[PDB]
């Protein structure tokens, strides 16, 4: 994240670290939606070209963290992967369209004052909500300079920018699986994600029912806060109908 | 998030 | 556990806001 | 730069 603050404790309780057991490593950022499941991008497993390809077996869960670094004795849990579940037409080829994944934990967790599951969208929140100049937020541990690592997690808000904008911005073929936030060079202010935050979620928080809703994962984009320019996100509510599918299909 | 990505 | 979703046990579940969720409820017009 | 996992972990 650039131009952001440390977040508050217990101020985004569906934060995960996905961690690698070695070498011991932060892998990218994460959101807890049930006490089993595990919401990411799905470059985060898989990306050929880098040439990733993790197992369940490569990887920790870390639920309930502060700091990046250390090992948050009474606080933080951390779980083991019962499996994987990349979207069947994820892209790594070309743009990272459907960049989504799901993980299903060996044991539910239990939630705790650091410790809660975000809500998913339904149609009628993500229609209301997902409008150009409307504000999200998301957090990370990622870079704070485009060029470092924060010590404590990090948060920006962050408004929802035109399609039509976010297509004039890149040379890249942009699609309805993808939604881009940041400000106009003209608005004067800043913040982005950044290499790092990778997975982390693009939360809302409803003005009807006050619950936070996560709309985007943390997808890709060109340098980090630079202008004209702006972070691209996974359309969580476009791929919700392959999400309740798995989830109905292999547990909870 | 990564090194794009 | 997706039901009590979305309320945090130190904001909304004792009815505290955090430093800046104003800005966004601001931007929903 | 991080900190030690618990063996249980691993």
């Amino acid at each position: 994240i650039v131009e952001g603050s440390d977040a508050e404790i217990g101020m985004s309780p569906w934060q995960v670290m996905l961690f690698r057991k070695s070498p011991q490593e932060l892998l990218c950022g994460a959101s807890l939606i049930s006490d089993r499941w595990v919401l990411t991008a799905a470059h985060c497993l898989l990306y050929p070209p880098w040439d990733k390809n993790f197992t369940e077996n490569d990887l920790l869960v870390r639920i309930g963290k502060h700091s990046r670094t250390r090992y948050e004795r009474n606080i933080e849990k951390i779980s083991m992967l019962e499996k994987i579940y990349i979207h069947p037409r994820y892209n790594w080829r070309e743009n990272l369209d459907r960049d989504i994944a799901l993980m299903k934990l060996k044991k539910p967790v239990a939630f705790s004052d650091y410790i809660h599951p975000v809500c998913l969208p339904d149609r009628e929140t993500a229609a209301s909500l997902l409008q150009a100049g409307y504000k999200g937020r998301v957090t990370g541990w990622g870079n704070l300079k485009e060029t470092g690592q924060p010590s404590v997690l990090q948060v920006v808000n962050l408004p929802i920018v035109e399609r039509p904008v976010c297509k004039d911005s890149t040379r890249i073929r942009i699609t309805d699986n993808m939604f881009c936030a940041g400000y106009k060079p003209d608005e004067g202010k800043r913040g982005d994600a950044c290499e790092g935050d990778s997975g982390g979620p693009f939360v809302m928080k409803s003005p009807f029912n006050n619950r936070w809703y996560q709309m985007g994962i943390v997808s890709w984009g060109e340098g980090c806060d630079r202008d004209g320019k702006y972070g691209f996100y996974t359309h969580v509510f476009r791929l919700k109908k392959w999400i309740q599918k798995v989830i109905d299909q292999f547990g909870e | 998030x990564x090194x794009a990505p | 556990g997706e039901a009590d979703c979305g309320l945090r046990p130190l904001f909304e579940k004792k009815s505290l806001e955090d430093k800046t969720e104003r800005e966004l409820l601001e931007s929903y017009i | 730069d991080f900190e030690e996992i618990p063996e249980e972990y691993l």
